[PDB]
DNA sequence: ATCGGATGTATATATCTGACACGTGCCTGGAGACTAGGGAGTAATCCCCTTGGCGGTTAAAACGCGGGGGACAGCGCGTACGTGCGTTTAAGCGGTGCTAGAGCTGTCTACGACCAATTGAGCGGCCTCGGCACCGGGATTCTCGAT
DNA sequence: ATCGAGAATCCCGGTGCCGAGGCCGCTCAATTGGTCGTAGACAGCTCTAGCACCGCTTAAACGCACGTACGCGCTGTCCCCCGCGTTTTAACCGCCAAGGGGATTACTCCCTAGTCTCCAGGCACGTGTCAGATATATACATCCGAT
């Protein structure tokens, strides 16, 4: 047997600082674990063709911030936005 | 003096019964041996692992849920309850499975 | 050890049950040949990716990867099988 | 008039013709030589050198490529040499 | 920040900031990778993640349950309208499907 | 086999009419490997020019094109010191109804004029098209001290 | 007297003198206004060049005319010759953009 | 400034585009309901085309960026470049 | 095949195998390419790019014209089912649509 | 002077004088085809570099490219440019 | 407009079982300090082309009328499918046994990355002549009211 | 079943135009040669689980009888798009004028890959325990024939 990786920890932490009440099972771990790989491939994705696009050779934040704007619905676009620009401005610092 | 209900009421009750569960619905044991069937065209001598039969078997179930779907709205376009194999093709042809 | 027309397997009960799931009323009798034919196409469709993923990485067993590999490519997602 | 044995060959080897496929530009010549050039050599006529893959792939679903109205008429008439090859 | 404590923990995260960062690194996209990338993927992963277990959590109440299941996130995944448009052609295994029939199905009064 | 059969009656057809100043021989018994003696054209630079080459046949023919090479060294846009002609016929558009007649022949009007279209070697041609006077000179020595 | 077409049959010339033709059918300047009018709301003081333009046009007319085909299909599944709202409703659902 | 020009796309040139898609017979109300849907589609492209132009610090739509959005949304298109 | 010579000419090819390969190299499409992967992507490609055009040939002279404009392309691509399956997503610009009628409109 | 741009228009020229030997192809065509093969050549590259990476590997051999193509084009296409590729394979090789 | 059977669904209580949550070892990957180089930010500048405007002519849009044909409402037929009961069939669960093959580990050699020199394949700019666009004339070919 | 008048479409012939194919000058990217770190091809071993079988259930499927309700064809009405003619409206072509920002070049700096060393976060593994599935027995919602 091997190392196998997965999102189960951090989902179970963020599941406890929603709810802390609730449980969850397995198949509910396999489901939010292949969305997370399934998201995280799609914005890396979308970011990789925007630096290619405009001849840059590098993924700095702002292509990030620009996949999110493309991939996710109106709604949801400037609460990540607002997320992702908190977290960056906290970090920097 | 026997008690039976009017045509249409046990079909309502069955699909408040299958959409309020979530069960499989298609016997594991032929679907498997269709499965195999099929398979042993494009490769003969193959080994299926028990978990691959079970995701092509959830993924069947789910296209066909969703093609009974839109055969229900293409049936009922046409002012009839019934659905009949045009309604099918139609629902593909627009769907763009052979356009 | 030949396998020959398992697709009866498919029998009229669970198409109804497939069918009373996806809201349908009343159901055509012509209605199973077709959801035989639909199913046994997509069925080929699906197989045959997978094949061609496992024989690309020189084995003799399909894993459930492969299957998922092959409905994402063909553009339906499938969770619960890792990936 | 019915062709002889000169007007009907596979000019490719410069055999007797058999199961031969007729190509749109009007050549002919046996099966052998067409799967062999077909996926070997450089997928075109041999003597008119024209681009023929798209009727190949049309044909080969359908299995037209053989013309029978020829080959049957060739086979029924020349019985002793392709009984002897 | 004092870049002190854990690359995660300073920027007010539970995802993982250096396996995302490693992933996007080594991951086959870029030449290079920008050192706030990592964060900004982190966060957004954390926050529709968090969305999506509220949602879950709040279909489990309301089905007397304790333990999220698949059908949970099913119900909450299709009765949501954002989620629904983001997950327009993903299918959840044992996932079930919504209640609903036709107005024309139903009996007359 | 087949190659066989058509290998002898390729012979017998050059025997019974060979093509002119052009000759083509087996080396031994076995009948893959053939040399040719030709004559250079009369409008050419090459005045007086005879030349000997080399064609190897591969086990599989004529889907297969034989590998040529000259054995002396010539001057010419189209050849380098490793004896390989440049010649689309004789890999890219190789054809099995093609006989070796056919390549002689196309070989030999080639030595008449060549073609800069795709040379192997382009600073020689580019030389042909620079001046022509220089280019006779050069290639009346080289086949003065090569061919004879 | 006067010398008139039976309904129906000039339609039928108009669709064989269309399908063989393949020039861009709206009007180019009124287009222009409605996607700069559009534009203009996302980010004001936009600047369009002439090919994206007409880049727009050309797949707008596209679409409209894959959903007119489908729209005809749903119109003649339901015996009927006509268009209606309700078959471009339907043909939009089964195609998924609304759902 | 501009406004209500969705009226530009007039009842012939909708009556054009059902005639090459092959329709015989027209109601009434068809074109309202086109001039929604078209609208709705192009304000879904325009969308993605001002964020591609916006993203380069630029202030002209290129043709390019309207090719990249259409093949994002899963109508790729030919001709004007890519 | 002998060395010593262009590579786009050893395979007998006519699309660029070195621009091919530096494509490969520069898209970020994996760490190392190997030095057989550029030969067979571009004969592919030609291939592919011959069979269009053929039956783009074919189309426009049975027009009467000695050019191809885009409209053939579309008739060439609409009317094979394989290239039609390949490109069914994809809108050819200024290709119009290839003719049809439905056996119910037409008159009785 | 403006700065050098890329273009397979060449390319296709010569193919169409191989195919149709007095058959000319228009500009707005030849765009066409370059964005074809652009776009033929990204899906068959991005899905073979996906493949390399899903077997861990790091190396896009002929046969990643093989399968690729295998996965992509239809059955008849994808046959006849097996064939096609293994030919121009073993030509160059050799 | 309901009444009462009768059916099925919904609800309250014991129970026991296996999957969920937590403790532990540890090792593999993540964190920290330092170095070097190139990718990107920034300032100047050129000129391509995008916006703005005028004049004309005319092909297309707008508007109104007559009317035939198609949508739609209603009705009668009877045939196909829903509903239920008796019987036959193979799915399902447990239990065991076997070995083909996925999976992990040590070797080292051949394939590919990296870098300097160099020149020819390929691109930008010109140009001219022929294939294609346009107009006039007539023959061809559906079409519809009248028989 | 048709004759024939009137209208739309194709062939043909002549004329002119602009853009596509060939050519020239040139700058930069592919080639070739050589060196070196390492990716995986291969042999070998392990041990997991996929396949095969057997015995016992009882749950689902099959066949058939009966009845009804809905698909379908037919008929009649009205109203609403279609074809046509006339008039108004702005699209489209050609022209002129300006300036904005797209693209390019040059400069410089600091951001991140690469290196090594050190240590702790999470994964594999194991075990206690209660959430829920099940069985069992009642309370109530709802369907159907008929007052
Ligand atoms: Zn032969
Ligand atoms: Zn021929």
């Amino acid at each position: 047997r091997s190392r196998k990786e997965s999102y189960s920890i951090y989902v179970y932490k963020v599941l406890k600082q929603v709810h802390p009440d609730t449980g969850i099972s397995s198949k509910a771990m396999g489901i939010m674990n292949s969305f997370v790989n399934d998201i995280f491939e799609r914005i890396a994705g979308e970011a990789s063709r925007l630096a290619h696009y405009n001849k840059r050779s590098t993924i700095t934040s702002r292509e990030i911030q620009t996949a999110v704007r493309l991939l996710l619905p109106g709604e949801l676009a400037k609460h990540a936005v607002s997320e992702g620009t908190k977290a960056v401005t906290k970090y920097t610092s | 003096k026997p008690h039976r209900y009017r045509p249409g009421t046990v079909a309502l009750r069955e699909i408040r019964r299958y959409q309020k569960s979530t069960e499989l619905l298609i016997r594991k044991l032929p679907f498997q041996r269709l499965v195999r069937e099929i398979a042993q065209d494009f490769k003969t001598d193959l080994r299926f692992q028990s978990s691959a039969v079970m995701a092509l078997q959830e993924a069947c179930e789910a296209y066909l849920v969703g093609l009974f779907e839109d055969t229900n709205l293409c049936a009922i376009h046409a002012k009839r309850v019934t659905i009949m194999p045009k309604d099918i093709q139609l629902a593909r042809r627009i769907r763009g499975e052979r356009a | 050890k030949v396998l020959r027309d398992n697709i009866q397997g498919i029998t009229k009960p669970a198409i109804r049950r497939l069918a009373r799931r996806g809201g349908v009323k009343r159901i055509s009798g012509l209605i199973y040949e077709e959801t035989r034919g639909v199913l046994k196409v997509f069925l080929e469709n699906v197989i045959r990716d997978a094949v061609t993923y496992t024989e690309h990485a020189k084995r003799k067993t399909v894993t459930a990867m492969d299957v998922v590999y092959a409905l994402k490519r063909q553009g339906r997602t499938l969770y619960g099988f890792g990936g | 008039a019915i062709p002889s044995l000169s007007e009907c060959q596979c000019g490719i080897c410069m055999e007797i013709l058999v199961e031969p496929v007729t190509l749109p530009c009007n050549h002919t010549l046996c099966k052998p030589c067409f799967q062999s050039t077909v996926e070997k050599a450089s997928l075109c006529c041999p003597f008119c050198r024209r681009r023929v893959s798209s009727w190949t792939r049309y044909h080969t679903r359908r299995n037209s490529l053989v013309n029978v109205e020829l080959w049957t008429i060739i086979q029924k008439h020349y019985p002793r040499e392709c009984k002897l090859r | 920040s004092a870049k002190a404590c854990t690359r995660s923990s300073r920027a007010g995260l539970q995802f993982p900031v250096g396996r995302v960062h490693r992933l996007l690194r080594k991951g086959n996209y870029s030449e290079r990778v920008g050192a706030g990338a990592p964060v900004y993927l982190a966060a957004v992963l954390e926050y529709l993640t968090a969305e999506i277990l509220e949602l879950a959590g709040n279909a489990a109440r309301d089905n007397k349950k304790t333990r999220i299941i698949p059908r949970h996130l099913q119900l909450a995944i299709r009765n949501d309208e954002e989620l629904n448009k983001l997950l327009g052609r993903v299918t959840i295994a044992q996932g079930g499907v919504l209640p609903n029939i036709q107005a024309v199905l139903l009996p007359k009064k | 086999h087949m190659a066989l059969k058509r290998i002898n009656k390729e012979l017998s057809d050059l025997a019974r009419d060979p093509p002119a100043q052009i000759s083509a021989g087996p080396v031994g018994d076995d009948m893959f490997h053939w040399q040719a003696t030709i004559m250079g054209p009369n409008d050419s630079p090459y005045q007086g020019g005879v030349f000997f080459l080399t064609i190897h046949f591969p086990t599989d023919y004529p889907f297969k094109p034989p590998k040529v090479a000259f054995t002396t060294r010539i001057y010419h846009p189209n050849i380098n010191s490793n004896g390989s002609i440049c010649l689309d016929i004789l890999r890219s558009q190789w054809s099995p109804a093609l006989t070796i007649s056919k390549v002689l022949l196309s070989i030999a009007s080639l030595l008449d004029d060549p073609n800069p279209d795709d040379p192997k070697v382009p600073e020689i041609a580019r030389i042909y098209k620079t001046d022509r006077d220089k280019y006779n000179r050069i290639s009346r020595e080289w086949t003065q001290k090569y061919a004879m």
